[PDB]
């Protein structure tokens, strides 16, 4: 009906690839952070230069 | 006992068109009543119409099935 | 509808292009089965009735049927009238 | 947080912002909400519901030409 | 300071006349309110012909609840009235002035 | 004991890990290619999200990214030639020292293992986030509250505890259909004949690992 | 006693299309009618044809299920 | 065991006509409802009316089921 | 007596998508003269057509059933 | 095994209707409530009353199949 | 006479929905000519050339019957 | 092999029905959704009790043919 | 003559869908194209291939039936 | 060879619905954004639901028909 | 021959949903196109999506006939 | 099998126009997230 140790191998890869996407995710955090920024310097730097 | 059945599938066959029918009719009905209540038995004498040829039909299928049963 | 429209009947006896062709032979197919259809309609409305009010009369033969009668005498009179309607919209169709 | 123009020939009575606002189509009441998708409709006589901040202020319009956005 | 139902007993009769075939075409003539010193007579149509304005290149795509031919047919009357209440109004300025 | 369609798991999870170090091994601002493209899906996916439920669109947005990307390659390997047709040996290629020819790559999602891992992964995850911030009221049925909505609040929590079964059981219906539609079409015709079938068969393949993510995301803003 | 079973899916089958279309005619002849009054005498004559045209078809149903019975 | 069978198809067939019709006649009379509230009288009445006609015709077969059982 | 289930299945079959098809036509036909009264000459024509295209459907099953009774 | 497939019978035919039913009394609602959100009340309560009408049907073949079963 | 039964079945399930098909090619093209009577001359065609394809089953099946 | 029999039949017909209310619902529920955004909240709970309801016929037949599997 | 009549039922059934599905496919188009004739061909288009969908399907009801038969 | 025939009636019968609930989930949403192209985002979020919702019934059908097979 | 009779039942219930779902899909997208022609590939993308799902149960159900067969 | 060669050759056939549909469309995306970093960049870098 069901193979006992596929479960547990699918199990375990998907864990392992999890774990590396969310030290993986925080690189995309930091795009996402960089993407960001850019507007949040743009808000402050434009009325800054025009005052 | 397959006059059972033969019954059984009469009544069935026979009651799930009339009851679409008449839903069909008196939805309809509401329908056109609530656009404009101002016409009223012009309206429900033919939804009463519809609804006698629907349950006439039921009525049909209802006898025949009696004959068998 | 020969005498009027020409004998023609292009439209329904054969066509040379087009979908036409299909569409003509269709149409003389339920042209042909027209007369049937009334005479089985007519016949079945009326004898059905006939049936019907005879089995109720069978069963409780007393004050059921009451509606059912009415209910026979309006079905009579709509075939009655949509066998002429029907008869006169299908010369009219023929004439067009 | 929409903001309603009750726009009268004569003048302008309202240019504020209504929470809620129902309007008498010819069809059947209408409900609008403020991202209503755009439409046209024809108003009837009978209540405006002007529901502004839970209060509704019922102002009697006898035609209307009411344009969604 | 004349108020739209005060016109309405000759402008429902032009769009009635105008349905029925008696006329045509219509057209009002009215004092343009070009300046404080300076007006002139105007002519205006009356049958809408209308202008492919922005709006008119507007995509923005709409619902018609009773239906696009009766909001039209309700919508062309009351639009035709306006222009009519628009040049009485302009032509009392133009008389004052 | 290990299966044919663990073995191919396996291989779309280390594809799905190399594209992860090819991507991370040059991050730069304006991408240009795979890492562009890996990007450009993120980004995608986290805007539907988003769309979903904003405020968990991150709490398990790594694992329905995982999870729609071993579809995605699971559904790939199964239109990619070469499944099906090299056998292990545990006229056929495999007729003498007959074996039943067993498959070298089966799909992942073909199989009611892998699938059903998904649902319980899916399951759980939702159950936690609604329980997390809603107590008894995550499973409360509202016994006799609006007009004994206890029987309501039932049927309604079955129907949400099928649903994760629901969707591996789709799952894996769709991988085993569209296997089952590939080897039809091969003895059907030879060649050109399973056109039209194998190009929706990607389309149905992608379609199906959005779907998932986007029924995820669903039932858990349900769950909130 | 198969040829009970005959008459009985003789008028069963057969029948639910003309109650669905006896509704649907009851009901679109309804609306026609509320939102244009003044054609119901000439339009009801069409509703009354199609009806009858939906009878028609349940009535050889009903006259083959009694010629088998 | 055919007398089972007919009982299942006299409850099971013959309802779904009066499962569909009575869904139609709620959804008409509630889109009637938003359309027009001041009618509710009226055209909750005529959904009564409707209902039970439908209600004939499932207690028929409910009955008839039972007479075979 | 096999022939009469047969005939039975052929006769109610072929009416039930008939019944429906010839509603659905003269349904249609009543509401497009209800919103345009003034095209009538000729869209009688096409629905006519169409009822005896769809009668004909019917007349076929009907014609088959009483070949081989 | 006659009466297991009675009982699947029973269980089965008894919720086309139903389900349908409740669907279509649900979309009306839902669309009413769109068109018209003040009458959500009285929407929701005959909703409800239609939604129990149809469930009330669907039980009377559920029990009888728990009955055969 | 399973053939019988056969020949009925055929007929029968044609006529079930290729009728409906008919029912609703007509009732659009008749919605159409009401909202727009001046598109007629394409319409017309555009409803014929589905109506042969909705009949094209429906002879099929008549076929099949004949054959058996 | 009556059993299997009756599994199919009762998961079949006990799906025909819930899925097409359930189409129904989804359909009404968008269309609802497009007249009006901000009720959203407000119908989506009702969408997913009908939805609820219909699964819950649906997975009811479901069970009963685990059962009788 | 089970052959035959698993012939004739795969003829009889796969003509069903396809049938209502073209139908449905030139009756929106058809709306369409009265709504809008200056979108013709690009609607046509989806037309066509919607109804290549169907008799893809009612061709392959019909040479399964042939290799049955 | 029963078990043959059950399966094929699971798998058939758990098709016939399901398609078109979808269809009409499909139809109602892409009505709704052609009605507003802006409110896709959260249109086409309810149509994948609902169609995942209406298509569980059909793979229930047809993992009980791997089952029985 | 039941394996026959079998598969002729599974192409054509797998052919007889699909077909109507694929036809209300391309009905409502062509509506929408004529409305909106300038989401057109918006709006048909969409349209490929549902006909491929709508598809699915059709593919299922020739794979399981053939599978038979 | 011998078929099954042909026919996993159509099937691949199939998925790898897909595939290459797909990159188009992944091409385009990448194309114009490079255009939108441009500016995205600019904002930072005109800041600065």
């Amino acid at each position: 009906g069901i193979n006992p140790t596929l479960f547990i191998a699918q199990l375990i890869n998907f864990l392992l690839l999890i774990f590396i996407l969310r030290a993986l995710l925080y690189r995309p955090v930091m795009n996402l952070l960089n993407e960001r920024t850019r507007r949040i310097e743009e808000s402050v730097r434009d009325a800054e230069k025009v005052r | 006992g397959l006059n059972l059945v033969a019954t059984a599938l009469a009544v069935g066959l026979g009651a799930i068109g009339p009851g679409v029918g008449i839903g069909i009719i008196v939805s309809g009905a509401v329908q056109a009543i609530g656009r404009n209540p101002e016409i009223e038995n012009r309206v429900v004498t033919y939804m009463f119409i519809g609804i006698a040829f629907t349950e006439a039909l039921a009525i049909f299928g209802l006898v025949i099935a009696f004959l068998i049963g | 509808g020969f005498r009027a429209l020409g004998p023609g009947y292009l439209k329904k006896f054969f066509n040379t292009n087009g979908i036409m062709s299909f569409v003509g032979i269709i149409e003389f197919i339920s042209e042909l089965v027209k007369p049937f259809a009334l005479a089985f309609r007519l016949f079945g409305n009326i004898f059905a009735g006939e049936v019907l009010l005879v089995v109720m009369a069978f069963l409780v033969p007393l004050l059921l049927p009451l509606p059912f009668y009415g209910f026979e005498v309006f079905v009579g009179f709509i075939q009655a009238l949509i066998f002429a309607l029907l008869t006169y919209a299908f010369l009219n169709i023929a004439v067009t | 947080p929409i903001h309603l123009e009750i726009v009268t020939a004569e003048r302008v009575i309202l240019s504020d912002d209504v929470d809620m606002i129902s309007a008498p189509t010819k069809d059947g009441r209408v409900g609008i909400l403020p991202r209503h998708a755009p439409l046209m409709t024809i108003l009837e006589p009978g209540e405006l519901d002007i529901i502004k901040n839970g209060e509704r202020t019922p102002f009697a319009v006898s035609g209307g030409f009411m344009e969604v956005l | 300071a004349p108020k739209l139902e005060a016109i309405l007993g000759v402008a429902i009769s032009a769009i009635n006349g105008f349905q029925s075939g008696k006329y045509d075409e219509l057209y009002i003539i009215y004092s343009e309110f070009i300046n404080t010193l300076v007006q002139r007579p105007a002519i205006k149509q009356l049958l809408p012909v209308e202008s492919p304005d922005i709006s008119t290149t507007t995509n923005v795509d709409y619902t018609y609840e009773p239906g696009e031919e009766e909001v039209l047919n309700s919508i062309l009357p009351r639009y035709v009235e306006t222009q009519i209440y628009q040049a009485v109004l302009e032509s009392i300025a133009s008389e004052h002035s | 004991p290990i299966t044919n369609s663990f073995v191919v798991a396996i291989i779309i999870d280390i594809f799905v890990i190399a594209l992860a170090v090819a991507a991370t091994r040059n991050l730069q601002m304006v991408p240009r290619g795979l890492q562009n493209v890996m990007e450009f899906i993120l980004e995608s996916l986290y805007n539907l999200f988003r769309n979903i439920n904003a405020k968990y669109v991150a709490t398990a947005f790594p694992l329905v990214a995982t999870i729609f990307l071993f579809v995605l390659f699971g559904n790939w390997f199964g239109l990619l030639p070469g499944v099906g047709s090299i056998g292990v040996c545990h006229h056929d290629t495999c007729a003498a020292q007959g074996k039943k020819l067993v498959p070298l790559f089966r799909a992942p999602a073909a199989d009611l293992n892998f699938t059903f891992a998904i649902a319980v992964i899916s399951f759980v995850f939702i159950e936690y986030w609604g329980f997390r911030a809603l107590g008894p009221g995550y499973l409360k049925k509202f016994f006799n509250t609006n007009g004994i909505m206890s029987f309501v609040g039932i049927i309604e929590f079955i129907s949400e505890l099928v649903k994760p079964f629901a969707l591996a059981f789709r799952l894996f219906g769709n991988i085993f259909a569209g296997e089952v539609l590939l080897v039809v079409m091969a003895f059907l015709v030879p060649l050109l004949l399973p056109l039209p079938f194998y190009g929706f068969e990607v389309f149905v393949g992608f379609i199906q690992a959005l779907i998932f993510a986007l029924l995820t995301y669903a039932f858990l803003n349900i769950a909130v």
